[PDB]
């Protein structure tokens, strides 16, 4: 197929187990790969709550949060050395921004 | 003269008490919640069940996720530039 089109399945896929290869069925004492996304929740919650800092910074809460875990995982799948980006396929990148 | 009858007319104090609140509460926390956590189900096999349980489970912090994840993505390109030779 097309690099492109199946790196984008890559993003996918990797931030789906992210979610669910984590921690087994919720557990509430937490499991240690699941510490690093909450520490990341709160810095981003209380940062965004900071910034717009509204009543409606929840409302783009994820929108913040799916923008950080976009560039974070796709920042570092460029970083394997046989690999072809998204990213640095800048059209995209730069394409998300104008929208945005 | 006068035998007065209030502290046997005491109701008010066995709901003034401030751990009813809590009582009534916990009675139900704990009639229906695991005796001791065994689980409320333990079985799975599905031979990326042992690798969540080595790894996406508290177990490892371990790097050799990491590494497995990285690997696939060298093995990915570099085969593709074979598929591109």
């Amino acid at each position: 197929l097309t690099t492109f089109s199946l790196y984008t399945i890559i993003v996918l896929l990797v931030i789906t187990s992210l979610y669910t290869l984590t921690n087994n069925n919720n557990k509430i004492i937490g499991s240690r790969w699941l510490i690093s996304q909450e520490a990341i929740y709160d810095t981003i919650m209380n940062m965004t709550k900071g910034q717009i800092g509204g009543k409606n910074w929840g409302l783009y809460f994820p929108m913040i949060f799916t923008l950080f875990m976009f560039i974070f995982i796709a920042n570092l799948i460029s970083m394997i050395p046989y690999s072809f980006a998204l990213s640095a396929h800048l059209v995209f990148i730069i394409s998300l921004s104008i929208v945005i | 003269v006068s035998t007065l009858i209030p502290p046997k007319v005491v109701s008010s104090k066995n709901i003034g008490s401030a751990p009813n609140a809590k009582r009534i509460a916990n009675v139900v926390h704990f009639y229906k919640s695991l005796p001791q956590g065994p689980a409320p189900a333990i079985k799975a096999n599905t031979r990326l069940a042992r690798y969540k349980a080595k790894y996406f489970d508290g177990d490892n912090a371990s790097g050799k996720p990491l590494w497995h994840f990285a690997l696939g993505i060298i093995a990915f390109g570099y085969s593709m530039e074979y598929y591109f030779h």
